[PDB]
């Protein structure tokens, strides 16, 4: 995480940590959201806290806030990159990569596959057997560790 | 909610 990022996250934390004690509680989170409209319930509030409280100690600290903000930024970044990667293949933008599309993409990028190898590449990813690669199928390819 | 409010509320609702 850059200084820039941390500093944005510092401000975001401050907004919720009304008293500045380094910790965000449910009362605090209510008071702030009410200072701003919102009107949520002690149910809603307890959950929001639990979803982020890694150590279970009952409130959110900056380290835990930071982990949550990092994950969400990384998650979104990945999603947007994978969508972009998909468009490099899905030439006509219809949501499916056909064998024909893959083959011509291969030629454009200066790669060298035979037609049977193009088919292997489609089959590899084609979880549902329709003979094409949709977006979720593609994600598994780009996610492979 | 407008986007400004939405951006704030998502910090903790997302
Ligand atoms: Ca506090
Ligand atoms: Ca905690
Ligand atoms: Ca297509
Ligand atoms: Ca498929």
């Amino acid at each position: 995480l850059t200084e820039e990022q941390i500093a944005e996250f510092k401000e975001a934390f401050s907004l919720f940590d009304k008293d500045g004690d380094g910790t965000i509680t449910t009362k605090e989170l209510g008071t702030v959201m009410r200072s701003l409209g919102q009107n949520p319930t002690e149910a809603e509030l307890q959950d929001m806290i639990n979803e982020v409280d890694a150590d279970g100690n009952g409130t959110i600290d900056f380290p835990e806030f930071l982990t949550m903000m990092a994950r969400k930024m990384k998650d979104t970044d990945s999603e947007e990159e994978i969508r972009e990667a998909f468009r490099v293949f899905d030439k006509d933008g219809n949501g499916y990569i056909s064998a024909a599309e893959l083959r011509h993409v291969m030629t454009n990028l200066g790669e060298k596959l035979t037609d049977e190898e193009v088919d292997e590449m489609i089959r590899e990813a084609d979880i549902d057997g329709d003979g094409q690669v949709n977006y979720e199928e593609f994600v598994q390819m780009m996610t492979a560790k | 909610l407008n986007k400004y409010q939405g951006f704030i509320f998502d910090i903790v609702t997302k």
